[PDB]
């Protein structure tokens, strides 16, 4: 009965134009309607026929056929009204039969953001939905989130929004597994903020004038897709890096500081390629685009004359490296390199040619690797604004200090040439986050922290690229659950509130364990920290241990008996993968040289200063990469513990890139797997938010003058005569002890 | 609390003697002088210096809620040990004489969004933690005052 609906904006807002069937009401009669379980359709519809103590012959009202099944498998039938809610927690009938079901027909229509109590469901369209522009900042600007339908701008106000009110210090983690839609959902709120939460010079479509700041902000990404992707089995060319910013604010609120991090790299192939693979880009590009007179001048042997340009040149499909030369050649120069910096960045080919040479090779005698090649290292310390000496005394030997002993030693090639690869390779590391520092530079009492998530894949080589790529997502994934059901309902026995004890079984942690925990049986990162500090140990006994001390784990699976290769399969949140084991020994170590961080942490150079000031981790007795990167991720996952988890939870509908597939056990998995049914189950219950009466008496005494007349008593009781003059209902509310717990 | 007049009397929240916890040996009298109306001198006191004709019951209002601060009592709430605070007008009636920030008191009173090292760190204080910052709060304001 109301206006018609915009085409388009049936994807905001449900299409509600229906019809007033009596038929919904008549069926009810046939009373033992239920949902009953279903492969294809996840649940399906029913009806009892006959009690049989705990079975019951329940008959389907779909196929007709009587099924005996049981007083436990019959789960309770919705009301036809609940169809494609904006809120799941609505639904009356919680029961994973149809907390499942309403994203199924809602999809479809164009509806993909829907409100899940506390979090917030956003399934891939494949599809370029137009819900942007200043239109859709200004229509949700500054708002209240019950005037703007389920979609992200409604996050990112909320953000600035409750930093200014509640004061927490907010953040926005965005999950889900590849492909699902989290990079931008990133990108879209830098837009946000640019306008909103700037200042301006005085003072649609994409028109408005920013700030200085806020128009520099921008320009990054181009350069990193030729110096860091290679070709695979998989794909020819895919990328392999990942992101996170915050955004610190003013007295009055405004953009002040900016701070992004990227996390981790595919950084190894360059001196070990598989048969029929390749190489970081631009090797064979400077080959090839090579005239005669700087093939002399920037040092250039020939075609297969090279240690590891292995499987000599392979080609690439519909690419030729001659010309990409100029292409990948150009882009630097956006965000700001110089011809200095871009003659170095032409021996920055001979530097990823040359980190495919600073590794320190196996040394054969004595065990412990040394550089083979000044030049190398020369091209590199200088560029990243250190010294070249006191960098490769270092990382030959730690000129540490425990005690009398300054422990003066040798590295391993597994330590050296791990912290030379963790220094090739934080070279390709804490270089590519040289770009994230010449970004940072002109980008740095309150804070905003966001993160792009490299999000979970399956190659077939899955490897320690992977092993951390379903690692994040697998740790994101236990402080959802701690945040969310043990320590709430830890804090409802505590209030004196009514409220009973549930457990719902999510304590996921044991995936997590089975990689990530040290003591006890460990995990696959435990063994390899171990493994990684290890002379006893190939990639090999690695997987050996890990048979040994996993083997028979409800979420561990052991390789289709390729043992021979040297993988394992595993059940993580998200199901299954294989990773395969080869180097991956030295993969997990990066233990990180305090020698050289303290160089870097005292550098003089435009380049490094900035980066590296976080000294603390650093291994002043101490950490690996495996480690290194649960701590990374503890930086963010212990202070994320200590800001608002605002989680931008994306859902893939198929596997097959496609535009309209859906597949709705693909996604009842995910909804298992993201821990969904259970995340609704508790904000469906109890009450999100919690805070005293006083936010009652005080901002509202204004709105009913008359409320507290002559004389005062309790602050409950008091509040609660203005409480019930403004029809404040007995449970939205839960005065407590200390706390109104407030619901949605 | 004695010479107030009903209007303010119920404007600077006046509830009567021993209402107070950090007013103790319940009310002492005094010998040959009578609070009630050594009161209403005062105020008299106030116009003959000049102590302006709204200013004279601010005076009056920070006073009170220093009167007011010690019906903010914690009970060991024994399941974190950090534990926080039953009544409101404990806070309240503080809080409209103070006109601070309401939700933020209580919410700094239990949760010090406070800073170890040199940026924000968040803890719940226990009973013990609540009880003493509150109670430095409620005679400082006093002070702030002279």
């Amino acid at each position: 009965a109301q206006k018609p609906l915009s085409d388009d904006e049936k994807f905001l807002f449900v299409d509600k134009n229906f019809v007033n069937n009596p038929l919904a009401q008549a069926d009810w009669s046939a009373k033992k309607l239920v949902w009953v379980p279903s492969e294809k359709h996840g649940f399906e519809a029913a009806s009892i026929k006959e009690e049989k103590g705990d079975e019951v012959t329940v008959e389907l009202q779909e196929n007709g056929k009587k099924v005996t099944l049981s007083k436990d498998d019959i789960q309770k039938m919705n009301p036809p009204k609940f169809s494609k809610v904006e809120d799941m927690a609505e639904l009356t009938c919680l029961n994973e039969a149809s907390v499942l079901h309403n994203l199924r027909e809602r999809y479809f229509s164009g509806l993909i953001y829907t409100y899940s109590g506390l979090f917030c469901v956003v399934i891939n369209p494949y599809k370029q939905l137009p819900i942007y522009s200043e239109k859709i900042i200004d229509m949700y600007k500054g708002k209240k989130r019950h005037e703007m339908p389920p979609h992200i701008y409604a996050i990112a106000d909320t953000a600035y929004r409750s930093m200014l009110q509640d004061r927490e210090d907010q953040s926005i983690l965005c999950t889900g597994e590849s492909g699902a839609g989290k990079t931008e959902n990133t990108k879209k709120v830098i837009q946000y903020l640019a306008v909103v939460a700037s200042s301006h010079k005085g003072k649609q479509g994409p028109s408005f004038s920013y700030g200085e700041l806020e128009k520099q902000l921008l320009q990054a990404n181009p350069i990193l897709e030729a110096f860091g992707n290679a070709k695979t089995v998989k794909n020819d060319n895919s990328s392999r890096f990942g992101k996170f910013i915050r955004i610190n604010f003013d007295v009055t609120g405004y953009i002040v500081g900016a701070n992004i991090e990227t996390y981790l790299l595919e950084k190894s192939r360059a001196i070990r390629q598989a048969k029929d693979e390749r190489t970081f880009h631009i090797f064979y590009y400077l080959i090839a685009g090579a005239s005669e007179q700087m093939r002399n001048d920037l040092l250039l042997e020939g075609f297969n004359n090279y240690t590891f340009l292995s499987n000599g040149h392979v080609p690439i499909p519909a690419q030729q490296d001659d010309e990409m030369f100029q292409e990948t050649l150009e882009a630097m120069t956006i965000m700001g390199f110089t011809e200095e910096e871009q003659t170095s960045i032409l021996r920055v080919v001979s530097s990823v040619l040359q980190l495919g040479n600073i590794v320190f090779k196996k040394e054969r005698n004595t065990d412990q690797a040394s550089m083979p090649d000044n030049t190398a290292a020369q091209k590199v310390c200088h560029l990243m604004g250190i010294n070249v000496t006191d960098f490769t005394r270092s990382i030959l030997t730690p000129r540490i200090k425990v005690g009398r002993d300054v422990v003066q030693k040798a590295q391993t090639k597994e330590q050296a040439d791990f912290a030379i690869e963790a220094l090739a390779k934080a070279k390709f590391e804490r270089l590519f986050r040289w770009i994230l520092t010449r970004v940072n530079k002109a980008l740095d009492a309150s804070f905003l922290g966001i993160l792009d998530i490299a999000g979970f894949e399956i190659f077939e080589i899955n490897s320690f690229e992977q092993l951390c790529i379903n690692y994040t997502n697998e740790k994101l994934q236990q402080l959802f659950n701690h945040t969310m059901f043990i320590l709430e309902q830890e804090e409802y026995q505590r209030e004196g509130i009514e409220w009973n004890f549930i457990d719902f079984g999510l304590d996921l942690q044991p995936c997590i364990e089975l990689i990530e925990r040290p003591t006890n049986p460990p995990g696959v990162l435990a063994l390899l920290d171990e493994e990684c500090w290890f002379p006893k140990a190939t990639d090999t006994s690695f997987v050996e241990k890990l048979i040994q001390e996993q083997g028979n784990h409800a979420k561990f699976q052991k390789s289709k008996q390729l043992k021979d290769k040297t993988e394992f399969c595993i059940l993580h949140y998200a199901g299954k993968v294989t990773y395969n084991a080869s180097a991956w020994l030295t993969k997990n170590m990066d233990p990180l040289n305090d020698n050289v961080t303290s160089l870097l942490n005292q550098s003089s150079d435009k380049f490094v200063a900035d980066l590296w000031k976080d000294v603390d981790r650093i291994v002043g007795l101490f950490r690996t990469v495996g480690q290194l990167y649960k701590e990374q991720l503890t930086k963010l996952m212990t202070t994320l513990r200590n800001t608002n988890p605002n989680f931008v939870r994306c859902i893939i509908p198929n596997h097959e890139k496609r535009a309209g597939k859906l597949d709705a056990h693909l996604v009842l998995e995910q909804l298992r797997c993201n821990g969904v049914l259970e995340g609704i189950r508790i904000c469906r219950q109890g009450f999100p938010n919690r805070i005293v009466f006083q936010e009652f008496r005080q901002r509202y005494e204004i709105l009913a003058a008359n409320a507290i007349p002559k004389g005062f008593m309790d602050g409950k009781q008091a509040c609660i005569l203005m409480i019930k003059a403004l029809e404040l209902d007995p449970n939205l509310y839960r005065i407590g002890q200390s706390k109104i717990f407030f619901r949605t | 609390i004695a010479g107030a007049s009903e209007q303010m009397r119920n404007d600077l929240l006046l509830e009567g003697f021993n209402n107070y916890t950090f007013l103790s040996n319940g009310h002492v009298p005094i010998p040959a002088q009578q609070d009630d109306e050594m009161f209403q001198e005062t105020l008299e006191a106030m116009t003959i210096m000049g102590f302006t004709e709204e200013e004279q019951t601010s005076i009056l209002r920070v006073v009170s809620s220093v009167l007011q601060l010690g019906n903010i009592v914690f009970k060991k709430e024994r399941n974190t040990d950090q534990a926080s605070m039953p009544d409101n007008t404990a806070a309240q009636k503080v809080c409209h004489l103070m006109g601070i920030n309401v939700t933020d008191f209580t919410r700094s009173i239990l949760t010090p969004r406070i800073k170890v090292g040199r940026d924000v760190v968040q803890k719940a204080q226990t009973k013990e933690q609540a009880d003493f910052a509150i109670e430095a709060l409620a005679k400082a304001k006093f002070e702030r005052l002279f």
